[PDB]
């Protein structure tokens, strides 16, 4: 039975966190220019580095 | 008669006190008030968190609301393993209550920011969100993904 | 719409993997176009591995315009920018 | 040398698309749950979600 | 009954000591003596020789502390008042908006004590320049700032305003906004159109700031 | 079996203790119809109904009174 | 270089703790820990 919810959380979950990218002055902003977050998590650090 | 309150708050089901590892004691409840829980003699009004969001956003405020947010998903991935690296977590955090509310992910949730209408074209409940786009004349200036 | 001068460029000096991807494709969509390249190339096919010989030369004549959100031009060129 | 390298490769690159790396890193582990039922509490005191 | 009255003087007590902190975070002059007072200099101040608490004793006035004027040139003084009666109907808040306009009062909040009724509500945008706040006293009991999760909101300047959105190339509609009937909003007494500074103390990063506007 | 909705089921598919020797407890199908799609054993036996009539009159002469 | 919010410079004894914590302070916290972690093995040498 968990086939069937194989992606149903992380796509509704997808609607929102869509467009959402780093301008060039290390600010994450939405698609219509609203900012959202001045710098990423306090500190503007990839947690993937 | 005999289910008449007498003295106590109504909005609270039952109450246990617990033991941590030190000899210290903390009650808890399981009800959803959280301002006349706070204001209550013999307790402090220093430090408490419930579960509910909404409960702490309708007493505390906003910006003491995702700080809660960031946590309780925290709370819930962390008693399992399994880091999200909680940068994450604080963005999940952040983007539910950039607009001095919070409302989630629902029917009701999307409407939050996006003026794009084909956007919300993806999603149930159809044959509605097309008419009131055509009736109020939204400009609709393409700059989404979707 | 103004453009930033040389003096007061305000972004990294350095390489984003997604301008390193943009870029070598374009050069290599340009390159089977029959475009002259600027490489002393051993003979051999697939422009895309033929760019990134010119990409580790950083012999490509091509500047990246990053664009701010408020039109911001800050020219950028290749060159300029270390991998 | 290595701490200043490591330091200045390790911020967030603009032009990330961050909030599709952290709508699919919550919900990809949301998708191996099993029942699994726990409690912030003493002996079996509340069932807690 | 004596034993309702021993306890509920330190329910009206430690909402005393919230209005005295909240009319010291807007930039007022108060001392510290006024909000560190005990018990013994609260019992033979404020209420009757019989035991029940007076009504109209306890009405003051604060003054911006000499650092507010420079960073607030429109600001002045506030008019803080008690109820007489546990539902205010008519002629009480006639008068609190006759001596509002009379003695010169660019705000004054009202601390409420029970219930609500509707025919009360409809006359709080009297004076289009001096605006009322309508508290309560059971949400006056706990202050909010200090709990554990609401960090420093610091409200900023229309010269700091002006620094803030030129050096980030910003707009009004871009900053995220906060609402009205906010507890953190009425707290400080929000208008619209003002950004407020936050300082979160995080723990992968530690301590940064971000900003809110009003609406 | 058939299902009322697929939605919030959580009931029918767990293996009861009660079909011990009834029915097969480890022959189930693996994917949508799990737990829903079951099999007999071999000693078992399906009945039918026989008369109705004569067990009543019997209980009578062994003692029970009519209502 | 530390700026409060509305033009100019802070002050000297301002740099602590203070009302404007601006960006940038992260990294200057990452530098106050690679020099806490540099003294740490100075003063191992100095004590042995």
């Amino acid at each position: 039975v968990k086939t069937a919810e194989t992606g149903y959380m992380s796509r509704r979950l997808m609607k929102s966190l869509e467009d959402l990218s780093c301008q060039y002055d290390n600010t994450v902003r939405t698609s219509a220019n609203g900012i959202v977050q001045f710098t990423y998590g306090g500190d503007g650090l990839d947690p993937l580095e | 008669l005999p289910d008449v309150v007498v003295k106590g708050l109504p909005d609270i089901s039952r109450a246990v006190i617990n033991i941590r590892d030190d000899g210290k004691r903390e009650l808890l409840v399981e009800g959803y008030g959280l301002r006349d829980v706070m204001c209550t003699d013999g307790v402090i009004g220093s430090r408490t968190t419930t579960n509910h969001v909404l409960e702490v956003f309708s007493v505390l405020g906003i910006e003491a609301a995702r700080y809660s947010i960031i946590r309780e998903i925290n709370y819930t991935m962390s008693n399992h393993g399994m880091s999200v690296d909680p940068r994450h977590i604080q963005l999940l955090g952040d983007v539910m209550t950039y607009k001095g509310e919070v409302l989630g992910i629902t029917r009701f949730g999307l409407s939050k920011m996006r003026d794009s209408v084909l956007q919300l074209a993806s999603f149930e409940k159809t044959t509605d969100h097309l008419f009131d786009a055509a009736f109020y004349m939204k400009k609709d200036a393409v700059e989404g993904v979707s | 719409e103004k453009a930033i001068p040389k003096d007061q460029r305000a972004t990294t000096p350095y390489m984003t993997k997604y301008e390193r991807a943009r870029i070598l494709g374009t050069r290599a969509l340009q390159i089977s176009m029959n475009a002259p390249v600027f490489v002393d190339l051993e003979g051999e096919t697939d422009p895309l591995r033929i760019a990134m010989k010119e990409l580790a030369e950083k012999k490509i004549p091509l500047v990246i315009r990053r664009y701010l959100p408020d039109g911001s031009f800050e020219d950028w060129s290749v060159e300029e920018l270390i991998v | 040398e290595i701490a200043l390298f490591k330091y200045r490769k390790a911020r967030l690159e603009p032009g990330t698309a961050i909030g599709a790396i952290g709508a699919q890193s919550i919900g990809e582990p949301g998708t191996q749950m099993t029942l699994k039922t726990f409690h912030f509490a003493g002996v079996a005191s509340m069932n807690v979600t | 009954m004596d034993q309702e009255n021993e306890r509920n003087i330190s329910r009206l007590w430690r909402a005393f000591r919230t209005v005295k902190e909240m009319v010291k975070d807007r930039g007022y002059f108060i001392t510290q003596e006024e909000v560190e007072l005990p018990l013994e200099d609260f019992k033979a101040k404020y209420c009757d020789s019989m035991g029940r608490p007076q009504r109209k004793m306890m009405s003051f006035q604060a003054n911006p502390t000499e650092e507010s004027i420079s960073k607030f040139p429109d600001m002045g003084s506030l008019w803080v008042e008690f109820c007489d009666e546990p539902s205010v109907g008519v002629k009480t808040m006639k008068t609190f908006v006759i001596h509002i306009q009379e003695k010169n009062f660019q705000t004054g909040i009202f601390v409420y004590q029970n219930n609500i009724t509707p025919s009360a509500m409809k006359l709080v945008p009297s004076i289009p320049p001096a605006t009322i706040e309508t508290f309560n006293e059971a949400a006056l009991v706990v202050n909010i700032t200090h709990h554990e999760l609401v960090p420093k909101h610091i409200r900023l300047s229309s010269d700091e305003k002006r620094e803030l959105l030129k050096r980030y190339r910003l707009k009004e509609s871009q900053l995220p906004r906060i609402q009205r009937a906010d507890p953190v909003a009425l707290y400080l007494g929000l208008k619209r159109g003002e950004v407020v500074k936050i300082i979160r103390k995080s723990e992968t990063s530690g301590r940064y700031a971000s900003y809110r506007i009003c609406m | 079996s058939q299902f009322e909705k697929s939605r919030k089921v959580s009931g029918p598919r767990a293996l009861q203790p009660s079909q011990f020797g009834m029915l097969c407890t480890a022959d189930t199908p693996e994917g949508e119809a799990c737990g829903l799609v079951k099999n007999l054993a071999l000693m078992t036996h399906i009945t039918t109904d026989d008369e109705e009539e004569p067990i009543k009159k019997l209980c009578y002469v062994l003692g029970v009174e009519d209502i | 270089v530390r700026y409060d919010n509305s033009g100019c410079l802070v002050k000297r004894e301002d740099l602590n703790k203070a009302e404007y914590v601006d960006q940038y302070d992260a990294e200057r916290d990452f530098y106050h820990s690679l020099r806490e972690y540099i003294n740490g093995k100075a003063t191992a040498l100095a004590n042995l």
